[PDB]
């Protein structure tokens, strides 16, 4: 407990995350330009409308690949458990900035875990429906009816994921100190105590204990 | 664009900013294809390509007279052949296939690019290529599987109802060329009249289910057929029975959009009013007092 | 005097203010796109030029309604008085960051009050001339000559208000600590002492006094 910060995120997972964010900006905006044609400016997300049509799916694939790297590195820390119920029941209290008083928060809270699975499920849905509606490469192999359903679902999934990310960014901006941890990798012990009690308690113990195990 | 000022529908255009359409007092036109008089000569395929300056590849024979085997960016109309005994004796049903120029076009409804597809006051539905992004949404939106992408420029093409001829007073190339007069052209009102007269004659010859194919599900079409067996359109190489814009496409291009719009606006409001109402969540809101 | 902050703005007036700001961004930019056609990008403020023509006046009306709510809640604190003269005479000194030395500043200073009435007068002018030039709904009822004058005046008023807001934003960015008070609602006592002496003195007295009135 004698250090201003503690490492919350490794460089590799920070590099990935911000790669996903940049790709997502382009993919979400191009997608929105097809969804709401009145927002003409967005048809220039990838330069020209013709270019955007081509690149959207490629950058989409990149996001999926990167999110799968994130999946295998973060999933075990996002597993729902009985300790998450307390959170789910005092949501209104958590949003007022009083979560500590009402819940048991480990590495990532119950909201972050719900977001994680929402994000991971939607990118899978977007991958599958995206491939199906992809011309000229793949749409040809699918029955027209399947292509039609996929067009409906892909649009819906894309919108759901964008809403989710809006909320994910907000929260990140809201629980102050969070963005620095994702850019630099470190969180101050007090930030850990307030927003993620159980989690820091574990690092603190893992820490001290194994250093006490050495035999100072 | 809009030089003709008679554009009644335009793709990806908000309903409160309609396209220029003051010059809309024009009679609707229509092509009537009487399959009972068609001899499957393919003159229409040839005349179409000659007039339109397009040439498909030299294909292969795989056991049937049909060729090319499907519509493509270089073949805007193709004759489809069907041999059947479903009605009691051998029949060779031959049907000219290509854009139906629907009154309520699914291609235009599904298209996400402003102005890529338009509908003229006279009923012609045409592609304005400068605006096409090659997404292919129109292929799925079309109840008749008509649009085809050109690999060489990433744009879709199809029968234009010879808009370049009709616009200045002349009938389409395929219409004029038809050896037996199976294809007719004129105002839709008089083509419907000719169709009913023909149906009456077919009934008098024993075809009790002869009828006009002008599907109400798409608001009627500007390319219609007279069929010996209107009760079984599938017999004519899969012509759809009671075609309509698919329900999934209607929902996707319809209600989903404003719903998503409301969610977005409402979400932005909520988050903004939330931040302002409660304030940031920093490490210590307590030692600030 | 034993609290880091003091409430300067209620939530209701903060919510309104930022609603006005968002609407103003859209209305000002669309208006500018008609004023300076060479700035083509601004014709997409509301998606398309055709849409912008339609929406500009509607969002304009919303701004007026919201500013009238602001008018009835802030006017009494913006009333010019003899104590404002000192300000008006050492403007050059105030701009150098030395206002405290030269003036008597209450809730809002003499500059803020001038801005307030400028903003409130212009939105009234914009409302009236705006309605007059509004097609298809209202312009038809007005004599062509009145419509013409209204087109000239509306453009002029709109430009004046945009200049005013530019200055209003700058000042807000300049007298540090100000934006937080409008977003969160609180100002630190020292910020109150330096920029608004008389004002905090009044809260301080109202405060202490009524708590001393209770009978500790
Ligand atoms: C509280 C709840 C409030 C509820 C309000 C619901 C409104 C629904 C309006 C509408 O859809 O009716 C549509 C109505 C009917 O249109 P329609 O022809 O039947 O069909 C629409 C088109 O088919 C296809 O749809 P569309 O393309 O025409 O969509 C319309 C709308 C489309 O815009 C929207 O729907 C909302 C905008 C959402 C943008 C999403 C951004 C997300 C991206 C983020 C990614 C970040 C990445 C992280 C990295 O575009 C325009 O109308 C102008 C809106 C401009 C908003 C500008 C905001 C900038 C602020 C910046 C500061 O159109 C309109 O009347 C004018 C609507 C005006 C709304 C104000
Ligand atoms: C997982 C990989 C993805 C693939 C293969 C993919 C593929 C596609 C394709 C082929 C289209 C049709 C237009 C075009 O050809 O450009 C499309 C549309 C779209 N995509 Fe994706 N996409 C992917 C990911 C995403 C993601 C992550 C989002 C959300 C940010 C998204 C949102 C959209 C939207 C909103 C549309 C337009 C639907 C409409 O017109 O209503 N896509 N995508
Ligand atoms: C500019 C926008 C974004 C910001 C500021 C942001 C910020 C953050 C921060 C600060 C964290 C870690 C918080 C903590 O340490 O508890 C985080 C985690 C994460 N972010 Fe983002 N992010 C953004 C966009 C995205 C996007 C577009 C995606 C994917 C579509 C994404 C996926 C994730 C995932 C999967 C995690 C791990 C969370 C968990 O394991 O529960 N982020 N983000
Ligand atoms: C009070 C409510 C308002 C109404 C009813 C209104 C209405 C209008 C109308 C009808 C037009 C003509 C174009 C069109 O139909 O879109 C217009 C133009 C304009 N408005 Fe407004 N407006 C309002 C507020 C404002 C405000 C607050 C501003 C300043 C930010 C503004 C700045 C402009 C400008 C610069 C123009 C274009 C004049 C030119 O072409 O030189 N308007 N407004
Ligand atoms: C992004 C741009 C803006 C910023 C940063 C901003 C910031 C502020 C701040 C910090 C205050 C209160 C200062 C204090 O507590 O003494 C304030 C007050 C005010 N603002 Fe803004 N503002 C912006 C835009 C606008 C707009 C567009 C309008 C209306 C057209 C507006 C109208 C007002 C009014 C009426 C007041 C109350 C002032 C008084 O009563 O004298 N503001 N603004
Ligand atoms: S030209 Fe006429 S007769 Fe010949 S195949 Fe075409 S529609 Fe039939
Ligand atoms: S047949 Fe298909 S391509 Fe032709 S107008 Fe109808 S929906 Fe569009
Ligand atoms: S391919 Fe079809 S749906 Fe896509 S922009 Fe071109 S005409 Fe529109
Ligand atoms: S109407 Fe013109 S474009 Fe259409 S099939 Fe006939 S010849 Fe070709």
């Amino acid at each position: 407990s004698k250090s201003k910060m503690i490492v919350r995120t490794k460089f590799i997972d920070r590099a990935c995350h911000w790669t996903v964010v940049i790709c997502f900006f382009l993919v979400a905006l191009s997608g929105i330009s097809f969804f709401f044609p009145t927002l003409q400016w967005l048809t220039q997300t990838f330069g020209t409308p013709q270019m955007g049509r081509i690149l959207h799916p490629f950058f989409g694939i990149a996001i999926f690949v990167a999110l799968m790297f994130m999946f295998v590195r973060f999933v075990h820390h996002n597993i729902p458990d009985k300790k998450d119920i307390p959170w789910l029941l005092n949501i209104v209290e958590v949003l007022k900035g009083n979560e500590h008083k009402v819940a048991d928060v480990g590495k990532y809270n119950a909201g972050q875990k719900m977001m994680f699975w929402s994000i991971m499920s939607m990118i899978f849905v977007l991958l599958v429906t995206g491939v199906i509606i992809w011309r000229p490469y793949f749409a040809q192999y699918f029955p027209m009816q399947v292509v039609r359903y996929s067009l409906l679902i892909h649009a819906a999934a894309g919108i759901i994921l964008i809403h989710a990310i809006l909320i994910h960014m907000y929260m990140a901006f809201w629980v102050k100190g969070s963005i620095k941890g994702m850019i630099e990798g470190k969180v101050s012990r007090r930030w850990a105590k307030k927003h993620h009690p159980r989690w820091y308690r574990e690092i603190e113990k893992a820490e001290a204990k194994k250093e006490s195990e050495e035999g100072i | 664009a809009m030089e003709t000022q008679d554009i009644i529908k335009r793709s990806a255009t908000n309903s409160i900013t309609p396209p220029s359409q003051v010059r809309d007092y024009k009679a609707e036109v229509a092509k009537l294809i009487d399959v009972s008089t068609c001899i499957g000569c393919k003159a229409c395929q040839v005349a179409c390509s000659e007039w339109n300056d397009i040439r498909d590849e030299v294909g292969h024979c795989v056991g049937v007279y049909d060729n090319p085997a499907d519509l493509s960016a270089k073949s805007w109309t193709v004759m489809r052949f069907s041999e059947t005994e479903q009605n009691g004796k051998l029949e060779w049903l031959i049907r000219k296939d290509g854009c139906m120029h629907c009154e309520d076009p699914g291609c235009l409804k599904a298209c996400p690019s402003a102005g890529a597809i338009i509908q003229y006051a006279n009923g012609i539905v045409d592609f304005q290529s400068e605006n096409c992004i090659g997404c292919g949404y129109c292929i799925a939106g079309c109840p008749f599987n008509i649009p085809r992408l050109n690999k060489e420029d990433n744009r879709v093409y199809k029968c234009t109802l010879c808009v370049d001829r009709v616009s200045v007073g002349q009938e389409p190339a395929c219409v004029k060329t038809c050896p037996t007069g199976a294809i007719h052209f004129g105002t839709k009102k008089e083509m419907l009249e000719l169709a009913e007269q023909r149906v009456a004659k077919l009934k008098a010859r024993g075809y009790e289910h002869a009828g006009v194919y002008n599907p109400e599900g798409v608001g009627g079409t500007h390319v219609m057929y007279v069929l010996h067996h209107a009760d079984q359109p599938e017999l004519y190489h899969g012509l759809p029975k009671d075609p309509k814009i698919d329900t999934s496409v209607s929902l996707w291009k319809g209600a989903l959009k404003p719903l998503a719009a409301a969610g977005f606006i409402a979400t932005f409001a909520g988050l903004i009013f939330h931040y302002i109402g409660i304030g940031p969540n920093k490490e210590v809101d307590d030692d600030e007092e």
